RNA sequence: GCAGUCAAGCGUUAGCGACAUUGCUUUUGAUUCUUCGAUGUCGGCUCUUCCUAUCAUACCGAAGCAGAAUUCGGUAAGCGUUGGAUUGUUCACCCACUAAUAGGGAGUCUGGGUUUAGACCGUCGUGAGACAGGUUAGUUCCUACUGAU
RNA sequence: AGAACUGGCGAUGCGGGAUGAACCGAACGUAGAGUUAAGGUGCCGGAAUACACGCUCAUCAGACACACAAAAGGUGUUAGUUCAUCUAGACAGCCGGACGGUGGCCAUGGAAGUCGGAAUCCGCUAAGGAGUGUGUAACAACUCACCGGCCGAAUGAACUA
C-alpha cells in the first residue's frame, strides 16, 4: 500500500510530544513516592476540572500526589505479587478501577476521608448519569443562559453559534432579523432521564451546571501495616 | 454603494444551512480532485500543474524547516546599518563566429545581379562620428536598429548594474577588423564610462573609465551585458 | 499483497432472516420488504451462524477487497432500514416569495410539486421514487419528511428535491430561497 | 533455470617458496559448471583481486539437497545494481529446496525489478525452523493453523476446437 | 542575460544545481509627441474542406457577483464571423451594426509585379557600360466530379 | 570542424526487418534429402491460442531507425532500504482536560491568543502555544500542539526499483 494511503493534517505548533521520557519520569516518581510517605491513596479522576485539581493540590501541597497512565501506574505499583514494590501493594492497584490519581501523604485516614466527604463542586451533566434537573428551551428570542435566569438582562445568543445549534446541538432552530428564535419550545432534559452527548453539550453551552462532582476514593495503603482497607465514600 | 453590509446580511441570515456542509465536502474532495487532475490536464497544462505543485512543495518544505529551526530556540557604521547593501579574461576562448551570412548580401539595382553589398547583422557602436556617406559608398551597412550606445555593466561587488555610455572598443579578437568596424561580437573588450561608480585609484586621481568585456551575446538578446575588468 | 483469505462479519438480528442465492438479496422484516442485486460485484456470501453471516474473497486484490467492505456496509444499511427504518427531514426557507409544496396525484406517480419559488412561473415536478413515502412534517414550520426502507432511494429523492430548487446566475450569499436537508436519522425514534 | 549447487574453491597458485596457499570456498548456484566457475572468478576479482591466469579451481562438487522433502521457509539477502548503483535487499521465500527458492527469487526479481542474472549477486540463504523469524505478512499468511482455500474460476484446456456441452468452470 | 544570495539533491565524497531571490526591472495617472537601412514576391475575390491554441450563441464554474452589468479557469467546431476606407505601397489602421463580427492550412478569378520590348532625369566612368533611386510600355477529349442510356 | 584506423555499398544476389542504397544473418551454377542464422509460432503468415514466476486498465497504453519535450508529480499499481511508536497496550476511531499572574509590554475608541509588532516567562502538572484555526465591537463560542477514559496488534515518516 505505497500510495493512496491516509493523508495527514499536521499543523505547526509550539509544542512537541514528551514521549516515553515522561512515562519513565512518572514511573520513577511513583516508585519514590511509594516509600516517601506512610499512607498511599487512590483517587478516581476520570473527568475533573483542571482548576479544581490545582486547588486541591494547593490545599495540601505537602501531601503530594502522583498521576499518570492507569496501566503505567499499575505497573509502578505492581500488578502481580512478584512485581509489587511493597508487600500486598497489588491490592490497592487492583481496586484502582478509575483513573489515578495516586495520593501520598502522612495524615491519618480520618482527615483524608473527612476532606473527601466535605468537599463537593458543581460539574457538567457528564452523560450516562441521571439528569440533575429538567430544562426546556423557551420560545421566542433565545439567550446564552437558556432562559432559566433573569433573561431581561441576559445578552441574546450570538448569530455565529446558530449553525452549531443546528448541527452540533442537533436542535431545530430558525434565524431571525436580529436574534436567534425558535417557533416552539423544544425540550432537552427531564427529571431522572439518562442524558446524551447532545444534551450535555447544550447544557454546557447554556452554563446550567446543575450536577455536582465529588472526589471518589476506593482504598488506601499503609506502609507499616502493609494492609489495604477498601474504604469507600458515596 | 452600500459598504460592507453584506457581512451584516450574512450575520442576519447566518451561513445558509447547506453552505457549511457543502464547503466541508468540497474541502474533503479537494485532495481527490487534485489527484484526479494529476492525470488530467494534458499537454501544455500538466507541465504547468507539475511546476506549481513543485513550487508549493518547495515552499512548504522551506516553511517547515524554518519552524523547526525556530522551535530550537561584517561590522558597519551606526549610520549604514538598517540599509540595503593569472590575468586571464573571465571568458577566454569565445565562440568562433565565422565569416558567413552575418555579412548579409543585399541585392542592388532593378536587375539583381550586381549586389556587391554586405550588411553586418551584429550589434555595432559608432557614436557621434557616424556621418553616413553617400549611398553609393555603402560597402558595409550597420543598421540603426542594431546600434546600441549604453551597455549594462556589473562587477562582483555589491551586484549593482548601471547603464553607462559606451566609450570605445580597443581589442576584438578573431580578425580585429571587427574591432575597426566597432562590432560588439561578445568576447570583445570595450571602454565604458564608469564615472557613476566614482572609484578613485591611488594618488587621488579619480577614475571615470575602465575596459570591460561583454558577457552576454547582443546578437541573440536586446540588451548588452559586460563585467568591469577591475 | 494478494491476500489468500479476506472476509468480514455481518450481524443479522433475529427479527429478520435473509436468503442469498446467486447475488440477488431479498430482505424481509417488520418494516416491509427490500431487495438488491449484487451480481456485478462478484463476491461470495457464507453462513456461519443463524444470526451471523460471512462474506469472503479468495485470491482477491485491493480493488476487489474494497468491494467486500462496501458490500458489508450495504448489507448492514439494508438490515437497519428493514428493521430500524430510515427517516429524512428537509426544511425549506423563503425570504420574500412564500414557497408552496403539495403532492399532486397527477398520473398516479405522485410527483412532488413546488410553486412560487422566487416568483418563477414555471412549475417544477420531481417524481416520488418507489419504496419511499412522502409526508409533511406537521408541527415543524416549512419542513417535509421522507422515509422508507431503501437508503439509496430516499437519498436520491432528497438530492433531486434539493437540486430542483437550484439558483442560477445569482449570488448564493444573498439568495437564500431553496430546499436544504435538515438532518439524517431513523424512523424510530427511539429504537 | 534449473540451476545446480556447485562448491567452487580457489588456491591462488603458489608462488615460489609459498606452497599450499590460502584456500577460499564459495557456494553458488548455476546451470552448469562453467557458469559457476565464471561467477567464482567474477566474485574473486571483486573481493580480492586474483585473475584467472593467477588462479585455478581446486575442485568442483555438486551439492544435493539434504532433505528435499520438508517444506521450509528461506531467508535470502539480495544485492543488485539497476537502474541505480549498489543497494541491499532482503526477501523471504517458502520453497522445498534451496535451488527452487533461488530460482523463484530470480524469477520474482526479473519480473518486478527487471534485474538480470549477472546483475543479481547471491549473498546468503538461511533455513528457518520456527516461527517469529519471518517478518513479512505474505510469508506468515501460510503459517496459519488449518489453512483452507478453494480455487476459483477453475478452467481446463480443451483438446478439440469445438465443444457441444458449453463447458463451464468446475465447480 | 550577467553577477550573486538561500541550498531539495548529485558531490573525486574542493564543484555543481531544481524552485525562489537582489541590481536595467520622470514613484504623483506626467505625455516620449519615438514610428530608425525587413531587398522579398504577393494581394484580395468568391465557394468548398480540416484543426481548436473558441469571438458570439450553448454548457455548466470561481469572484465585494446584492441586481443591471462586469473579471476570469474549464467543456463544446453545432451554426455564424457582415459593410465602407487609403496608393503621395494597403509588410496596415480607422467605425456603421450586431450577441460576436475568433486564429490558422489545402492552395486556388483579379490587381501590384516577378523579366529581355522602347525611352527618359540623376548617379558612376577617359567610354563602352550598369545603377543608391525612380518614371513610362507589358503577353502569356488523358485523369477526377456532376446527369443520362 | 578535423586525424589514423575497421567493416559494408561502391561492383550485390538471398531469408527476415510492412518497405528504406548502408539493418541482422549470410562463401550466389543447375536438382533431391535433412539441420540452421536472422523473424517467430491468433489470421494475411509456413510454426503451441505451450509450461511456469509477476506486472500492465492506459481518453486511442503496449508492440516505435534506443532521439529528446525525460525533472519532478498521481489519496494509481508490484516489490525493497533506513528511523521511531510497542502489550511500561501499535495506528486510526468516540468523550473530557486544554489551567492559574493574564485582560503580558508597549501601539489605543478593540487586539482578553487569531488587525500592529520584541522576546515568548515563571507557578503548574498526564498537558497546555502570551497560541494552529473557525467567529466575534469585547471577551465570549468550538477544534488541535499536547495528554487521559473505551478499543485491541502491528503502525507512522523519508527514500529505491
Amino acid at each position: 500500500m505505497p500510495r493512496s494511503k491516509r493523508s495527514k493534517l499536521v499543523t505547526l505548533a509550539q509544542t512537541d510530544k514528551k514521549g516515553r521520557e515522561n512515562k519513565e519520569r512518572i514511573f520513577d516518581e511513583v516508585r519514590e513516592a511509594l516509600d516517601t510517605y506512610r499512607y498511599v491513596w487512590v483517587l478516581h479522576l476520570d473527568d475533573v476540572r483542571t482548576p479544581v485539581l490545582q486547588e486541591i493540590r494547593t490545599s495540601w501541597a505537602g501531601s503530594k500526589l502522583i498521576m499518570g497512565k492507569r496501566k503505567v501506574l499499575q505497573k509502578a505499583l505492581g500488578e502481580k505479587r512478584e512485581e509489587e514494590y511493597k508487600e500486598n501493594l497489588y491490592q490497592l492497584s487492583k481496586l484502582c478501577s478509575g483513573v489515578t490519581g495516586l495520593l501520598f501523604t502522612d495524615e491519618d485516614v480520618n482527615t483524608v476521608k473527612e476532606y473527601f466527604k466535605s468537599y463537593v463542586r458543581s460539574d457538567y451533566s457528564r452523560p450516562n448519569t441521571k439528569a440533575p434537573l429538567t430544562f426546556t428551551i423557551p420560545e421566542g428570542i433565545v439567550y446564552s443562559r437558556g432562559g432559566q435566569i433573569p433573561a431581561e438582562e441576559d445578552v441574546p445568543m450570538i448569530h455565529s453559534l446558530e449553525p452549531t445549534m443546528r448541527n452540533k446541538f442537533e436542535i431545530p432552530t430558525k434565524i431571525k432579523a436580529g436574534k436567534i428564535t425558535i417557533d416552539s419550545p423544544y425540550l432537552v432534559c427531564t427529571e431522572g432521564e439518562k442524558l446524551d452527548v447532545r444534551q450535555a453539550l447544550i447544557l454546557k453551552q447554556f452554563g446550567i451546571a446543575a450536577s455536582e462532582f465529588k472526589v471518589k476514593v476506593s482504598a488506601y495503603y499503609d506502609n507499616d501495616s502493609s494492609t489495604v482497607e477498601s474504604t469507600n465514600i458515596n | 454603494p452600500q459598504n460592507d453590509y453584506i457581512e451584516r446580511h450574512i450575520k442576519q441570515h447566518g451561513k445558509r444551512l447547506d453552505h457549511e456542509e457543502r464547503k466541508r465536502k468540497r474541502e474533503a474532495r479537494e485532495s481527490h480532485k487534485i489527484s484526479e487532475r494529476a492525470q488530467k490536464l494534458t499537454g501544455w497544462k500538466g507541465k504547468q500543474f507539475a511546476k506549481k505543485r513543485y513550487a508549493e512543495k518547495v515552499s512548504m518544505r522551506k516553511k517547515i524547516k524554518a519552524h523547526e529551526q525556530s522551535k530550537v530556540k561584517d561590522a558597519l557604521p551606526t549610520y549604514l546599518l538598517d540599509r540595503e547593501q593569472k590575468f586571464s579574461v573571465p571568458l577566454p576562448k569565445v565562440r568562433g563566429i565565422s565569416e558567413e551570412e552575418m555579412f548579409k548580401v543585399i541585392k542592388t539595382g532593378k536587375s539583381r545581379s550586381k549586389s556587391w553589398k554586405r550588411m553586418i547583422t551584429k550589434h555595432t557602436f559608432v557614436g557621434e562620428g557616424f556621418t553616413r556617406r553617400p549611398v553609393k559608398m555603402e560597402r558595409i551597412i550597420r543598421p540603426s536598429a542594431l546600434r546600441q550606445k549604453k551597455a549594462n555593466v556589473t562587477h562582483p561587488e555589491l551586484g549593482v548594474t548601471v547603464f553607462l555610455p559606451i566609450l570605445a572598443v580597443k581589442k576584438n579578437p578573431q580578425s580585429p577588423m571587427y574591432t575597426q568596424l566597432g562590432v560588439l561580437t561578445k568576447g570583445t573588450i570595450i571602454e565604458v564610462n564608469v564615472s557613476e561608480l566614482g572609484m578613485v585609484t591611488a594618488g587621488g586621481k579619480v577614475v571615470w573609465g575602465k575596459y570591460a568585456q561583454v558577457t552576454n551575446e547582443p546578437d541573440r538578446d536586446g540588451c548588452v551585458n559586460a563585467v568591469l575588468l577591475v | 499483497m494478494k491476500y489468500i483469505q479476506t472476509e468480514q462479519q455481518i450481524e443479522v438480528p433475529e427479527g429478520v432472516t435473509v436468503s442469498i442465492k446467486s447475488r440477488i438479496v431479498k430482505v424481509v422484516g417488520p418494516r416491509g420488504t427490500l431487495t438488491k442485486n449484487l451480481k456485478h460485484i462478484d463476491v461470495t456470501f457464507t453462513k456461519v451462524n443463524n444470526q451471523l453471516i460471512k462474506v469472503a474473497v479468495h485470491n482477491g486484490g485491493r480493488k476487489h477487497v474494497a468491494a467486500l467492505r462496501t458490500v458489508k456496509s450495504l448489507v448492514d444499511n439494508m438490515i437497519t432500514g428493514v428493521t430500524k427504518g430510515y427517516k429524512y427531514k428537509m426544511r425549506y426557507v423563503y425570504a420574500h416569495f412564500p414557497i408552496n409544496v403539495n403532492i399532486v396525484e397527477k398520473d398516479g406517480a405522485k410527483f412532488i410539486e413546488v410553486r412560487n419559488f422566487l416568483g418563477d412561473k414555471k412549475i417544477r415536478n420531481v417524481p416520488v421514487r418507489d419504496g419511499v413515502t412522502i409526508e409533511f412534517s406537521t408541527n415543524v414550520k416549512d419542513e417535509i419528511v421522507l422515509s422508507g426502507n431503501s437508503v439509496e432511494d430516499v437519498s436520491q429523492n432528497a438530492a433531486d428535491l434539493q437540486q430542483i430548487c437550484r439558483v442560477r446566475n445569482k449570488d448564493i450569499r444573498k439568495f437564500l430561497d431553496g430546499i436544504y436537508v435538515s438532518h439524517k436519522g431513523f424512523i424510530t425514534e427511539d429504537l | 533455470a534449473h540451476f545446480k549447487e556447485y562448491q567452487v574453491i580457489g588456491r591462488r597458485l603458489p608462488t615460489e617458496s609459498v606452497p599450499e596457499p590460502k584456500l577460499f570456498r564459495m557456494r553458488i548456484f548455476a546451470s552448469n559448471e562453467v557458469i559457476a566457475k565464471s561467477r567464482y572468478w567474477y566474485f574473486l576479482q571483486k573481493l580480492h583481486k586474483v585473475k584467472k591466469a593467477s588462479g585455478e579451481i581446486v575442485s568442483i562438487n555438486q551439492i544435493n539437497e539434504a532433505h528435499p522433502t520438508k517444506v521450509k521457509n528461506f531467508g535470502v539477502w539480495v544485492r543488485y545494481d539497476s537502474r541505480s548503483g549498489t543497494h541491499n535487499m532482503y526477501k523471504e521465500i517458502r520453497d522445498v529446496s534451496r535451488v527452487a527458492a533461488v530460482e523463484t527469487l530470480y524469477q520474482d526479481m526479473a519480473a518486478r525489478h527487471r534485474a538480470r542474472f549477472r546483475s543479481i549477486h547471491i549473498l546468503k540463504v538461511a533455513e528457518i525452523e520456527k516461527t517469529a523469524d519471518v517478518k513479512r505478512q505474505y510469508v506468515k499468511q501460510f503459517l496459519t493453523k488449518d489453512l483452507k482455500f478453494p480455487l476459483p474460476h477453475r478452467v481446463q484446456k480443451s483438446t478439440k476446437t469445438f465443444s457441444y456441452k458449453r463447458p463451464s468452470t468446475f465447480y
